Formats: structure tokens, sequence, C-alpha cells
């Protein structure tokens, strides 16, 4: 076997950096001591160095059924939507892609749980729960949600998302969102690194994305705020195709994570 | 096609009333004649709540009738000898389909049943009043209680999951704190209101209730983001059940498409914060 594990460019989730010269990760501590375990992890393809939350999931996980694994970044950078082809045909881009089309037998990262990909895909139950939230730059000022420069938009105040995440699917799905989503599909970003250094820039004045990521920015980056309130709520599981043999049990490593304070480890290792 | 699904009564998730009409459904409770006979009647009741509504948008959603009873040995479900009773032990042994209800999905459990994806969150969280500052369960006031003077006070309802929770991760402040058990939730929330105790841990779906409803908004709970051991209640099956896939389907349906959020204004949000 040897189980492929696709993941995303996602702090604190999942960081990337380069290998050192020898092709191996510099060994490396937290301010408080605690070990950052590194693998190899290869992507856009050039071997890198992986760490963070989900990283550390991975390795738990491995370690507790007994799997080896090699990890990739994925291919295209998206989480995962499923459009049109061309074709009556439908077909899913990003790592849930990759987890049908066989390139990966397990996704790793924060990935978020919703009804479009639970059709076609395996989660387990969350290893995170959080929610949606709002980032601008301080200075900027939105109720959040409901500011009437989201709920009735203009080019004056430019709001967007990530292009191809759960975020977007939030957006063209709702009815009552008619509006915010016409808006955002003209703007939405190719990833959240870029779309928050738009931010930084002010090229972006808002952007709507996942409470425990934008929470982390604006605690990194003190030029950065969020709303505050989650708006919307939600959960980041692994994801497995139907037939796989570790969907139980990788399951059950999660709860018993959860009710140990493995979990609680992580979130103050990288979250807090 | 008709399912026997059992609940458990636990306000404002499951809401039991005398004979239905309304937003109720029909429940049946069988009423022991005394505490010496396995002997009873059958009686009618009504049931109403944010899980009984979930219960009906399900049976009309994924398509099936269903006869709901109230599980009259033990409560949500605890495994005494490797015996389970509750709604747990009614999946188990068969009697039921499903278990709908204030059900917090766990290791232990999930080896047993299976659980649709969770609907509501939950864990371990503290309610304190407010002005007073902790940051969770692990908070060092917590775990070292004597590090401080004067020591906090503070305490759960022992003998469920929460108390269990704590012994196993945090032996010392288990030690601490069983001076300060609270006989129940109630108990708890007047002891904090008149100064006998700082802190109460427990389920964080039922304190959040408990604040959001708290007469003068003077019982606060910690963030979310601090909530130890996250979890949700879920429903309950048997294992490899046809129904967890439909089920699963569509409480994502639910939540996704603002459903779960409106039965949450209904039922959970109280006037505080
Ligand atoms: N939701 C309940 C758990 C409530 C907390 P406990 O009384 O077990 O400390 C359950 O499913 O057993």
């Amino acid at each position: 076997t040897r189980l492929k594990i696709v993941t995303i460019h996602q702090e604190p989730f999942v960081y990337v950096k380069p290998t050192m010269s020898d092709g191996t990760c510099k060994e490396e501590f937290t301010v408080n001591g605690d070990p950052v375990k590194k693998v190899i992890c290869t992507g856009p393809t050039v071997p890198q160095c992986c760490y963070g939350f989900c990283i550390d999931l991975l390795i738990k996980l491995a370690r507790t059924m007994n799997f080896t694994y090699e990890v990739h970044l994925v291919a295209d950078g998206k989480f995962g939507t499923q459009e049109r082809v061309n074709s009556n045909k439908k077909e899913w881009n990003g790592m849930m892609g990759e987890l049908l089309s066989g390139q990966a037998d397990m996704i790793v990262a924060p990935l978020t749980i919703n009804n479009e990909r639970a059709q076609y895909i395996e989660f387990s139950k969350p290893f995170k729960y959080q929610g949606l939230t709002i980032l601008v730059k301080k200075g900027t000022r939105i109720t959040g949600i409901n500011d009437p420069r989201l709920r009735n938009p203009s080019d004056k105040f430019i709001y967007a998302t990530v292009k191809q995440s759960s975020v977007d699917i939030y957006f063209r799905r709702q009815v009552e969102l008619s509006t915010m989503y016409r808006h955002m599909e003209k703007h939405n970003y190719e990833s959240a690194a870029e779309a928050i250094q738009a931010v930084r820039d002010n090229k972006l004045h808002a952007f709507i994305w996942d409470s425990a990521v934008l929470e982390f920015e604006a605690s990194q980056k003190c030029d950065l705020v969020t709303t505050g309130e989650l708006f919307f709520r939600s959960g980041f599981g692994i994801g497995m195709r139907k037939d796989s043999p570790w969907k139980q049990n990788v399951s059950l490593s999660i709860l018993k994570s959860h009710e140990n304070g493995f979990m609680e480890d992580l979130d103050k290792t990288w979250v807090r | 096609n008709h399912l026997s699904i059992v609940t458990l009564e636990e306000a404002p998730f499951v809401i039991v009333e005398d004979i239905c009409v309304r937003n109720t459904v029909p429940c049946r409770k069988f009423v022991k004649i005394n505490n010496s006979t396995n002997e009873g009647m059958n009686v009618k009741k009504c049931c109403k709540g944010f899980c009984i509504d979930i219960l009906k948008k399900l049976s009309r959603t994924v398509k099936f009738t269903y006869d709901l009873y109230l599980v009259t040995n033990g409560k949500h479900g605890k495994k005494v000898n490797n015996v389970w009773n509750g709604m747990i032990g009614e999946v188990v042994y068969q009697r039921a389909v499903m278990a709908v209800g204030s059900l917090t999905i766990n290791e232990e459990r999930s080896e047993v049943v299976d659980f649709s994806v969770p609907f509501v969150e939950t864990g371990i969280s503290v309610m304190v009043s407010r002005g007073t500052q902790v940051t969770g369960l692990s908070d060092k006031k917590f775990q070292r209680p004597h590090d401080y003077s004067p020591p906090f006070r503070f305490g759960t309802v022992p003998n469920g999951s929460t108390e269990r929770n704590i012994r196993n991760n945090y032996p010392y402040m288990h030690q601490y704190m069983t001076r300060f058990n609270q006989r129940g939730v109630e108990d708890a929330l007047v002891s904090l209101k008149t100064g006998k105790l700082d802190a109460f841990i427990y389920d964080a779906a039922v304190l959040n209730y408990k604040a959001g409803r708290d007469e003068g908004c003077k019982l606060v709970t910690i963030g979310s983001g601090y909530i130890f051991a996250t979890t949700g209640y879920g429903i309950a099956l048997q294992k490899g059940s046809p129904w967890k896939r439909q089920i699963d389907l569509a409480l994502l349906q639910f939540v996704g498409d603002g459903e779960m959020e409106e039965l949450e204004t209904l039922w959970l949000t109280g006037i505080c914060h």
C-alpha cells in the first residue's frame, strides 16, 4: 500500500518551506519547546517541507492505524468544487478531484464538510470546529455579513473569497445571497494567501473565509482584523473515497484525540 | 420503512407533555407500576423541541415513518460492566433503529452504534458569573487550583461523561473538584449566582442555552474556541444502518441551507450575551 496524502498550503494547518541543501527538513522547536514534526511533501514538482496542525494530525493517524504515507500538494492549488465540462458531464477540481481520480487516497487538510462534497466522498467526524468570518484592514469599518456595503455592493468596496472553495459554493447555492455572489464572482482569488496580501495592500477590502485561518492571520499581522463573529459554523474533516478501508478507524481516532486532549494540544500549539 | 425511534426528555431538545396537536408528535412512555416489578402501562405523551423538529424534517426529507418512544432504563447511554443502557442501549440491543435527542457523539459509543454528522456543536465548556476570567477547562486555575489564593471553587455534575473526561485528563483537578460536586444543572446555576461557586464545568450546548436565558444575563460561558473535547450531538443508528447516508446528507443539507440556524433561533438562542 502506502497512502498517497494530498494537502494544500494553508497556515496554520499546513506550512510549506524549502528543504535544506541536503534535501532534509531543518530541525525546529516551538517557542514553548515543542518539537516541530516535518514531513517531505512534493509540489509545484519539487520536494518541500510541510508541518503544522494537519501534519501533526496525519502523523498521529498514521501511528495509531499503522499506515505509511507520502504527501503531495494539490497540483491545481484548489480545495475543490464541482464544475460543468465543455458536455453534460461534471468534474471536481482541487483536492476533491485528486481524491476521486485516485491521485490521492486521503485528503488531510482544512477541508470543509458540506453536502455537495459528501454526496461523492466520505468525511471523518470533524477534527476541528470553526466557521466563516470576514477579514479587513485596520481602519476599515463594517458590522459584518449584514453591513450595507456587503448586502448592497458596488465597486467602491470590493469583497471576495477563494475560487473553487466551500465558501464559493456557500454563496452560489443560496438564493438570498444572490446579490453578494454576483459581486464576489467578479473578484474571487486563487488562494487565501493572495487574498490576505491583497487586503494588506488595500486592493481587497474584505475577505470572507475560514475563521480558524483568519483569526490566526489577524493574531500575527497587527494591521489586519476580523469582524469577530462567525456568521456560519462548519467543520473540517479528513476526506476519503467511499470504499476506503480506513474510514471507521480514522473517525474513531479523531474522536479519541478530541477526548484525550490531543486536539487541545494541537490547538494550543498551532491555532491559539 | 417504518422505524422504531427512541428519545429522552431534555429541554429544549426534547420536551415532553401530557396528551397531541400543534408542533408536537406522539411519543409513548412505558410507566412502571412500582420499583420492584417489570410490569407497567404504556402511556401516551407528546414530544416537541429542537430534536423533534429535526426528526420531523428527516422523516419528510428521507421519507420514513416512525413510532417514537421515551427510553425508560437509564438516560443517554452508559456502559456498565460492558452492558449499555439508555438510548444507546435501545439501539445496540435492536429495540430502536435510531436514537434522537441531546446525544453526544463519542468514541466509546461509536464503537457500538453509527452516528450521523453532528447537528449541534458541544463539548466541555465553563460557565462563570460575568466578570470572572477563565480561559477554559485547561486553564491553570483549574489544573493547579492551589497555585492561587483563594483557590477557585468549581465543580461539575458527577457520574457522567464530563467527570469521566476530567478524571482521565486532569487527575489532580478531578481530585480537587469532587468537594464541589453539583447535584444537577439547576443547583449549579443557583450556586454560581449566589456566589457559592466560581465556575461550573459542563456540556457546552446545555450551558450556552442556560446562559442565553439567565435572568439578568449574569451568567457567561467561555468562547467556543476554548471548548475542550469539541464534538456534537448526533443521531445514533444501528451499526451499518442503511439509513445513515441519507440522514447524513439531509442534515448537511439543513445546515448548509439555513434550516438548522432557524431551528436554533427557534429553540436555543436566548436573549442574553
Ligand atoms: N449529552 C449527554 C452528556 C451530558 C454531559 P454529562 O452529564 O455526561 O457530564 C450525553 O449524550 O450523554
